[PDB]
């Protein structure tokens, strides 16, 4: 049950689903809690006094912000997610996410194409690193992006290729996916010639 | 005798005049005529009036005002009626044609049952006596028309629920407001007055066309005339129901449009794959079809031929087709810029720049094919081109045409857009156009963000309208919560529309966050309603809004418009930015816009003329000097464009008639090659872009557009008939009128320029500091017009800022979710009603005040092209065509440019308004208006006569003031502050004159003593004006350089400044210190509050303020606190005996709800034929609300102080509005006067240049030394005649006490700490204390006057004191001055350190042993453990000192303390015990962790209510931690200052307080019996008894914050540094 | 207070350091269709309005050093 914080029914919605899963052993996830500082130090001060089910979590998914409570960061564990340290990491992860049925389609080609929309989300979010040379500014070159790509990549894939097995270098739709890239995908968030 | 003829007209008019009556339904006989009945009303009060005004009037005039009454009751009557009357009528429909209401709301209808009967018999009694007089005599018609209006507005207001679910009937009554839907429902029988509610419910159908009968729809039509004729007809009565026939009537019109749709493709086929097309079968077929179906086909045709020229091209090395199509497409566009460059009626010639603006993107589309050589169908250079198929095998009609994007496709919606305003094909919009196709097929909303002005709405609408689609554009702001959110989410959801939402960031992170959960929920419905699988025939996709299963139409989309960057807004979260795709628009195809438009437009030279004009647009921002109203975007350049197409529309129209009246010869071709372009364009710049100029950037532009245009001239036309009327309006309203460099030639020109503005944009905005003639400009161009075209013009004067944004748009209740209008929108929903024939006239909303994001981006839609205003509840309100918003401000340093380049900007400098103009407009209106309301007329004009020589351009008062702006003063210096004091001066010389002859009867003052008189006034006028608000050392500067340049006779001393010099009525000098008798006091008031001792400041200051307060000016006083500023003014208003004073005491948190309540409280709301007056309850009497900290409420983040803006509003506009029903109401015999510290102090922030504009400022500085010295040696020489022995020592003590004094307000500052303040109010406190000390002594050595001077000395000076070295500094100081000051004294016996004096021991007040005092300390110690606290104590020095002052505190009427030191240190404690033993009723409110506003608002009545209606002392104890809101220091500020609360007893609980006062006045045998009388008493009892006593904490940043928050604890409250224990 | 000498110093080589004169450009009916002109009319007077206001702020600040003249709310929020 996935829940996004910053309404009184929010609240009210958050607090029943919580009791529902503790009892019923129910994931419950709550977005952007670092807008209610307040109802984070009622919402820790209730979970330390209960005993829920063993498969039950919950997760409080929110921004690095100095007003969430220390009570609630001592309280829970806390992972920190942040651009990957390296491109390996950062192919690593895109590879990770992306299912692996979904790179193993019936063209054999596709793989390849995946991995160069790996490679080059990388390049891109590593050299966003480098904010005044890499790029202009700080774009927001995310996960989105990247999702983007890959359902873009699949759809002009399967156009072009009916259903067959392998498909020539020469035939892939190099002019969609580039401009699509260039105009859409990622040249959305550019506001720089 | 002609009033009697107007009169027997009159009489015959009315006793011949019957209402109009028509049969309604065989019901009742309802009222028809209003507009007439309410014309003739209006023209009868009128005649009345000038009959008034004329001479003879005294013979008829009782007559004549009987008739006024009769006819303003008539008018009231029917103010009432026609409301009554149409609401009864919808809300009848509703009532009788749904069967089911009755069960749903059984109370309501029962309600409304009693009404009708109530309503069916009056209507029944006035069809009896159709007479308007008969019907006017009915007993108690008023009043019961009045219960019948709110009974109605009740049950209005209590149809909610079904309205909801009538909505849930027709999707699209979501967009309907619930007075419209109301409406609606009620009216489907008379279907005539639904025709003005179809523009909210659909995209482009204005109206709906039905037969004769109005039983069957036949068609439906849009705004400009454009009619669809449906193909089989939709009857209304098969289908009786209003949903029913609307859903329909919606059906049919899309299968309508599919077929005419497929009509016009067969037919636009032939035109396509043709060498030559006919240009009359093009035209023909053009009228034939409408706008949108006439560009789609074209735009199917083109694709089509594309198809089939890429699909012959497919064989790859095959010849190429394309350059046929391209052929094809350019002699289609040839013909029509040949049709545009003749006549062509209006619609014809939209539909003709539709078509060549579809036709010049084809043609670049085509070319960029051509060139990169495509030949394959699959090409993605042809792909990501919009392509159109049409497909007529196709059995369902509605899904025919497939428009396809990439890999998106779409089917058309159908919906009648009728002919909106298409964008040109820029590669910006191409690519917006591909990324939000995009995001659509990916089921994801569009984001177009980027700066203001890039067109991003715009072309979201384009993309709607290009697929057919529902688009509907919100204006967001904070207000759009969930529900409301919600409820729109729901709308769009059920019509199939697209919700394009502006300002999207403009909502609050945590209700963006929480919307962002309702779009994922709509986006996981559409992307299963996608799939495959699904078939349309099962169950249909549903989503969870609002906790309810609501379907998903396929059609809608979410799309939000951002300006990222900027004033207010807020930053979305991370998982509502991944719900949508992103896209930065920032740099417009200008060049291709501004070619396209003119090419559009018939212009020949399109390309040279925008390669001429963008590179000047991006000049001119590189150019003129930066400006915060400065705005050169793509806005201005369509508005040039636009202005330039109307004014060579307007141009060939003009060579036409004259070709006509000059003999007989018209050729358009011609015309059009014998046309300047080139100085149209030039025209419309210089309309369009100089009046927002200033004077240095005006050369810069004419060089700028010399450079790019040379060779043509700008000649501004001569608007003669205007000019005449201005000259007219002027005249009447004593202004000057000035024909080029004449004087007033610039203030006329920015007045046509802001005329030419108000023909081109609907939002105006008048830029210029205070003082620039703004206001007039706007005034008299209304009047002109008015009276040039004869159609009345009506001004609704706005403050934006004197309100709450809530009441200023209006508010959604959170729980009932019912929304109430504020004043804008009230206002606006009021013309567009145009109940009263509002539509009819010229309405001029003008929001006269600052402009800051938060509340102008509301207003964005309505200043767009949308002119719409959007409202959280769903609601949008058009915009009427005769509406015209103007921004009257004085700078735009807060407004965004999203703000700035929405309104036409009309700049206002200084220098059009000379000061020879305000002062000739000074001299005509004394010479024109008497003062009193003749003598007086002979005496202003001669007086006037004698003031013209000064008041010229070189003169005296313009040198004076010139150099006075040199001075440096209190406060800002502006031109009409002094020149508003100087008139204001001159008028009071004016009464004094009038006053002289009135008590000389038989000898009134001749003109050569009056022209003294006038000139030496002038003079000591001028100093005071121009250098009241100065210290002295400038007003002797400015009086110096008067005495170098003026001419008039001045004082012959040598040293002695002229501001020490009155003029006696005699016309001559006199010093002021003739008006300064050195009195004697008597003994039993010795620095008693009432008691002034005159010194030469107080005299010069007292007439000061009273020759301002006599002319009823608001006015302040500003000085270092303690100068004399409230002893002054009341010293002043004591010679003004028909003036009362009420003393409203401002904090940090001071809003406008003060003023509001001291307005319930003290005076009274009627109503009155010209509106609603507030008036004081008191006749007679003048009400002046003294503001004592007027500078200190808080200025916002934007620079503006509401309570500010709100007296400035009821002191230049003489009233307010009241938000419980949004009405001006005027103010009448209500006066301001304020006093503030200097802007300067610590927590004091500079007045805005407007409102000191209207008050003059005068500075009340320290008494110096001599006149410190003066004052409390006359005290202390009325003090000790008590005691004989000591006379003699009365004129060393006071230079001691003064001595002390002076070096202490030298030692201890404010730059130390915050409460280092010493005043004057220390030596008058110091004077009592050794007044009371030595009242009840018989005799006395000077040892015990010394020992006593000590004491206070000490309890004065060393208790706020905080650290050691400051005391131990004050002990030695005082130690020395006393020596000095009264030698031959034994040291030992006057300054033993332990200086201790209580009358606990004793019956007076006499020095106290400090071991006897400890021992009586811990005996009452002992008793006080038994009876009230059992807490022990430790008896030290430091306790028995602080009890000590506590004791002398409470033992004051109104002496309240201020405890400040480290918590558990025994303040409350010592408290509690010395209230106790003073018999003191310790108070503390009992504060929790529920406490609220009204809980402490509940303590402080019962406080209040046994303080003063029950006579019992009160020690009120108050922590610093019991303050848990800035509410409580509000009223605990207002509490110390005054002793009351305004606002604390109101309703019942104030009713059951007077009762009590009763009883208490009765108790103490007072007899009182008025209401005003009793609070009074009360109030006097309250300061009597009640003592406060607040403790704290000693912080530095929370003593600094107090300081400002409620200055009544460091003004008010003695403060006491206990600190740690040492 | 150290803080208030250390910015007494501070004030006075910030004066030492700033230029003190800036003469301003006159206009002509010629100039005025010479863009350089036009450019460094407007330069020259946002030049010297800057500089008379900060050395205007930086004496205030130093004769505040000295305690000629008292503090006030502009001039507290330029100090801090
Ligand atoms: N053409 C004129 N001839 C003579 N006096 C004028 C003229 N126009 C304005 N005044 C006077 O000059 C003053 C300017 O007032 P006005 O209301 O026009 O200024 P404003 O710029 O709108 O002010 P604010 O910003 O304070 O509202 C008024 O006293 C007005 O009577
Ligand atoms: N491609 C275009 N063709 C013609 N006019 C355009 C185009 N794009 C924007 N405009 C003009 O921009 C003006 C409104 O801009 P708008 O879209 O409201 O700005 P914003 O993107 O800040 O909402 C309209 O008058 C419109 O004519
Ligand atoms: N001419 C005077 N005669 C007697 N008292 C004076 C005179 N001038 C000043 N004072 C003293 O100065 C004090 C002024 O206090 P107040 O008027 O309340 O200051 P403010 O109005 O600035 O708050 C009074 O207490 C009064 O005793
Ligand atoms: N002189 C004293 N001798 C003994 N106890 C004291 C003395 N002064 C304060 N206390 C203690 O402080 C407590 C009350 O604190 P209180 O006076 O209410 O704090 P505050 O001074 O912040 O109002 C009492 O319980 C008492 O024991
Ligand atoms: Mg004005």
């Amino acid at each position: 049950t996935s829940i996004a914080i910053g309404s009184a029914e929010g609240f009210n919605q958050a607090d029943k689903a919580i009791n529902t899963a503790v009892k019923s052993g129910r994931w419950v996830m709550l977005k952007n809690v670092h807008l209610a500082p307040g109802w984070l130090m009622q919402l820790e001060k209730k979970l330390h006094s209960l005993q829920p089910h063993a498969c039950f979590r919950l997760f409080l998914t929110m921004e690095i912000n100095p007003k969430v409570p220390v009570n609630l960061l001592r309280a829970g564990r806390i992972f920190v997610f942040e651009p990957p340290p390296g491109v390996k990491a950062n192919m690593l992860r895109t590879f990770s996410s992306i299912p692996v049925s979904r790179i193993c389609k019936s063209p054999n080609e596709r793989a390849r194409l995946y991995f160069l929309l790996a490679w080059f989300h990388a390049i891109i979010q590593e050299r966003l690193r480098y904010a005044p040379l890499g790029w202009s500014k700080k774009y927001e070159f995310g996960e989105s992006d990247l999702r983007s790509a890959c359902d873009t990549v699949d759809t002009w894939l399967d156009d072009t290729a009916k259903g067959r097995q392998n498909i020539s270098p020469d035939k892939i739709p190099w002019s969609a996916l580039k401009t699509l890239m260039a105009q859409s995908i990622y040249g959305g968030r550019v506001d720089n010639e | 005798m002609a009033l009697e003829e107007f009169l027997k007209q009159i009489r015959e008019v009315w006793n011949t005049y019957e209402l109009d009556l028509v049969n309604y339904q065989n019901k009742c006989r309802l009222i028809r005529g209003w507009d007439d009945l309410f014309n003739k009303v209006k023209e009868h009060i009128n005649s009345v009036s000038a009959m008034k005004l004329s001479p003879y009037y005294k013979v008829f005039e009782e007559d004549a005002l009987s008739w006024e009454d009769k006819l303003n009751r008539i008018m009231a009557l029917f103010d009432v009626w026609i409301d009554v009357q149409r609401r009864w009528v919808y809300l009848e429909g509703i009532f009788t044609g749904s069967a089911d209401i009755k069960h749903l709301l059984p109370v309501e209808t029962q309600r409304f049952q009693s009404i009708s009967t109530e309503f069916l018999a009056l209507m029944k009694k006035v069809s009896k006596s159709p007479l308007v007089m008969d019907v006017l005599n009915i007993q108690g018609v008023q009043r019961s028309l009045e219960r019948l209006a709110d009974l109605l507005g009740k049950i209005q207001k209590a149809l909610g629920e079904y309205l909801e679910r009538e909505r849930s009937s027709f999707p699209r009554f979501y967009f309907v407001g619930d007075e419209d839907l109301l409406e609606i429902i009620g009216n489907s029988k008379n279907v005539a007055k639904l025709q003005k509610h179809f523009k909210k419910m659909f995209a482009g159908v204005s109206s709906i066309i039905l037969n004769e009968d109005n039983s069957v729809v036949l068609g439906i039509s849009s705004r400009e005339g454009e009619e669809v004729m449906f193909k089989t007809p939709v009857s209304i009565t098969e289908h009786p129901k209003i949903n029913e026939w609307l859903t329909l009537v919606e059906k049919e019109m899309r299968v309508t449009l599919a077929k005419l749709l497929a009509e016009s493709v067969t037919e636009v086929e032939i035109f396509g794959k043709a060498t030559s097309i006919d240009p009359n079968t093009y035209i023909t077929w053009i009228d034939k079809y409408q706008a949108q179906l006439v560009v789609l086909s074209a735009q199917i045709a083109w694709s089509e031929n594309v198809e089939t020229a890429l699909s012959s091209m497919g064989g790859g090395g095959d010849a190429a087709p394309l350059h046929s199509v391209l052929s094809n497409v350019e002699v289609t566009l040839n013909v029509l810029a040949d049709s545009v460059l003749m006549e062509q009626p209006p619609l014809r010639r939209r539909k003709l720049e539709h078509l060549i603006t579809e036709l010049v993107h084809q043609r670049d589309v085509t070319r960029s094919l051509i060139k990169s050589k495509i030949d394959n169908a699959k090409s993605f250079e042809w792909l990501s081109q919009m392509r159109f198929y049409f497909d007529p095998k196709q059995t369902d009609v509605l899904q025919q045409l497939s428009i396809q994007m990439a890999n998106a496709k779409f089917n058309y919606g159908f919906e009648y857009l009728g002919v909106q305003d298409k964008l040109v094909q820029t590669p910006l919009t191409d690519r917006c156009y591909l990324t939000m196709t995009q995001a659509l097929e990916a089921r994801l909303g569009g984001s177009p963000f980027g700066p203001a002005g890039t067109g991003k709405t715009e072309s979201v609408k384009a993309l709607g309208h290009q697929l057919g689609r529902f688009v509907l554009v919100f204006n967001c702001d904070e207000t759009f919560d969930f529900q409301a959110m919600g409820r729109i989410f729901v709308g769009l959801c059920q019509v199939g529309a697209w919700g394009c939402f502006d300002e999207f960031n403009r909502l609050e992170e945590r209700m963006l966050s929480a919307v962002s959960q309702q779009v994922q929920c709509i986006q996981e419905a559409l992307r299963e309603h996608s799939n495959p699988n699904y078939d349309k025939t099962s169950a249909p996709i549903t989503c969870e809004l609002l906790n309810k299963q609501v379907k998903v139409s396929p059609d809608m989309a979410i799309f939000i418009t951002m300006n990222p960057g900027y004033a207010g807004r807020s930053n979305l979260p991370d998982n509502l930015k991944k719900l949508f795709r992103s896209l930065a628009m920032t740099k417009p195809d200008r060049q291709l816009i501004a070619q396209v438009m003119l090419y559009s437009q018939g212009f020949r030279t399109a390309e040279v003329l925008a390669n001429k004009i963008v590179p000047f647009f991006k000049l001119c921002d590189e150019q003129l000097s930066s400006q915060s109203h400065y705005d050169f975007g793509l806005r201005a350049l369509k508005s040039v464009l636009v202005s330039a197409g109307n004014v060579k529309r307007e141009r060939i129209q003009k060579i036409k008639r004259e070709k006509e009246e000059r003999g007989e010869a018209v050729d358009e071709g011609e015309i059009a090659e014998n046309l300047p372009e080139q100085e149209i364009l030039i025209q419309s710049v210089c309309e369009t872009m100089v009046p927002k100029l200033v004077a240095e950037d005006i050369p810069l532009l004419f060089s700028l557009l010399s450079d790019v245009f040379p060779g043509v001239q700008y000649h501004r036309g001569e608007m003669t008939a205007l000019r005449e009327e201005l000259k007219k309006v002027c005249q009447e309203m004593y202004l000057t009128y000035g024909d080029g460099e004449e004087v007033g030639g610039m203030w006329v020109e920015k007045v046509l320029q802001l005329y030419q503005i108000t023909q081109i944009n609907h939002g105006l905005m008048m830029v210029g500091p205070s003082g620039s003639g703004k206001s007039m400009a706007w005034r008299v161009l209304l009047k002109a017009l008015e009276r040039l075209e004869g159609v009345e013009g009506v001004a609704h004067i706005i403050d934006p800022k004197a309100i709450s944004k809530d009441h200023l748009y209006g508010t959604l209740d959170p729980n009932t979710r019912e929304w109430t209008d504020g004043l804008f929108t009230h206002v606006l929903r009021k013309i567009i009603d145009s109940v009263r024939g509002e539509l009819q006239k010229r309405q001029w909303i003008v929001f006269d005040g600052d402009v800051d994001p938060e509340w102008v981006e509301n207003l964005n839609s309505v200043l767009d092209d949308n002119k719409l205003l959007t409202l959280p509840n769903g609601e949008r309100l058009s915009l009427p065509p005769n509406v015209r918003i103007m921004f009257e401000v004085q700078d735009l340093k807060y407004a965004t440019l999203a703000t700035v380049s929405r309104c036409g900007m009309v700049w206002f400098s200084e220098d059009v308004l000379s000061t020879d103009m305000i002062f000739n407009n000074f001299l005509a209106r004394l010479r024109s208006i008497p003062l009193d309301e003749s003598p007086m007329l002979q005496i202003q004009r001669d007086a006037a006569t004698i003031m013209q020589p000064y008041f010229t351009s070189n003169g005296l008062v313009t040198k004076a003031l010139e150099h006075a702006f040199q001075l440096e003063h209190i406060m800002d210096l502006t031109r009409l502050r002094c020149l508003g004091s100087l008139f204001s001066m001159l008028h009071q010389a004016c009464r004094n004159v009038a006053q002289y002859n009135a008590n000389h009867p038989d000898f009134p003052m001749q003109i050569e003593q009056l022209e003294r008189y006038i000139q030496r006034y002038l003079v000591y006028a001028i100093l005071w004006s121009l250098s009241g608000d100065s210290r002295l050392k400038m007003r002797a500067e400015l009086g110096e350089y008067i005495r170098r340049i003026t001419t008039v006779p001045l004082p012959t001393a040598p040293n002695i400044p002229i501001i020490d010099y009155e003029v006696s009525i005699s016309g001559e000098w006199s010093p002021w210190q003739a008006k300064v008798p050195q009195i004697e006091v008597e003994t039993h008031k010795v620095a008693a509050p009432d008691v002034v001792v005159p010194t030469l400041d107080t005299v010069r200051h007292e007439a000061l303020l009273y020759t301002w307060l006599a002319e009823h000016k608001p006015l302040v006083l500003c000085g270092p606190p303690g100068s004399g500023k409230t002893m002054t003014l009341f010293s002043a208003l004591r010679a003004l005996p028909d003036m009362e004073v009420v003393g409203l005491n401002f904090s940090s948190a001071t809003t406008p709800e003060l003023l509001l309540k001291t307005f319930d409280h003290y005076c009274e709301y009627r109503r009155t034929p010209n509106g609603v007056v507030l008036a004081p309850v008191q006749l007679g009497k003048w009400l002046v609300l003294f503001c004592d900290e007027i500078n200190l409420p808080d200025m916002d983040k934007y620079g503006t102080q509401r309570v500010i803006s709100f007296i400035r509003q009821m002191v230049e506009h003489g009233g307010f509005y009241r938000t419980s029903d949004q009405t001006w109401v005027k103010l009448e015999r209500i006066q301001f006067v304020g006093a503030c510290n200097p802007p300067t102090d610590p927590g004091r922030k500079p007045l805005s240049h407007r409102f000191l504009r209207h008050v003059p400022v005068v500075y009340v500085d320290y008494p110096g030394p001599a006149s410190l010295t003066q004052i409390y040696g006359t005290f202390n020489r009325a003090m000790l005649r008590l005691i004989p022995s000591l006379r003699t020592y009365a004129e060393p003590l006071t230079a001691a006490m003064v001595e002390f004094y002076t070096m202490s307000q030298e030692r201890f500052t404010q730059d130390t700490q915050p409460h280092y303040i010493y005043s004057p109010r220390e030596m008058t406190r110091w004077v009592r204390g050794i007044f009371e000390a030595l009242r009840p002594l018989e005799t006395l050595p000077v040892e015990g006057l010394i020992r006593i001077w000590a004491h206070e000395a000490l309890r004065l000076f060393q208790d706020r004191l905080v650290e050691d070295e400051e005391r131990r500094w004050t002990d030695e100081n005082i130690d020395t001055v006393a020596l000095k000051h009264f030698p031959n004294i034994d040291r030992e016996k006057a300054m033993s350190r332990p200086i201790l004096y209580s009358n606990w021991l004793s019956k007076d007040y006499i020095p106290v042993d400090q071991e006897e005092l400890r021992d009586y300390v811990k005996a009452r110690l002992k008793v006080f453990y038994e009876e009230e606290l059992d807490v022990p104590l430790v008896l030290f020095n430091e306790v028995l000192d602080h009890v000590l002052r506590i004791d002398r505190i409470f033992r004051q009427p109104q002496g309240h303390l201020l405890l400040i030191g480290v918590s558990g240190a025994g303040k409350t404690t010592l408290s509690r015990f010395v209230a106790w033993m003073n018999g003191l009723s310790v108070y503390q409110i009992k504060v929790h962790r529920k406490y609220t506003g009204e809980d402490f608002d509940e303590d402080l009545r019962t406080v209040l209510r046994r303080s003063g209606c029950k006579n019992e002392k009160i020690a009120f104890i108050m922590d610093e931690s019991n303050v848990l809101d800035s509410g409580f220091l509000e009223r605990m500020n207002t509490l110390l200052a005054n002793g009351e609360v305004p606002g604390l007893f109101e309703g019942d609980e104030y009713a059951t307080l007077m009762t009590q006062c009763k009883e208490g006045a009765q108790k103490e045998g007072l007899m009182l019996d008025s209401h005003e009388e009793l609070y009074k008493w009360f109030t006097s009892q309250v300061i009597r008894n009640l003592h406060v006593v607040f403790t704290m904490n000693p912080s530095s940043e929370g003593l600094k914050d107090r300081a400002a928050t409620s200055p009544a604890l460091f003004n008010r409250c003695v403060l006491n540094w206990f600190g740690d224990w040492s | 207070p150290a803080w208030m000498r250390t910015l007494h110093t501070t004030a006075s080589n910030w004066l030492h350091l700033i230029p003190q004169t800036l003469s301003h450009l006159k206009r002509t009916v010629e100039n005025i269709k010479d863009p350089l002109f036009r450019f460094f009319e407007r330069e020259v007077k946002m030049g010297a309005k800057l500089l008379q206001d900060v050395r205007q702020d930086l004496a205030d600040v130093v004769q505040v050093c000295e305690g000629k003249k008292k503090q006030t709310n502009y001039l507290r929020t330029l100090i801090n």
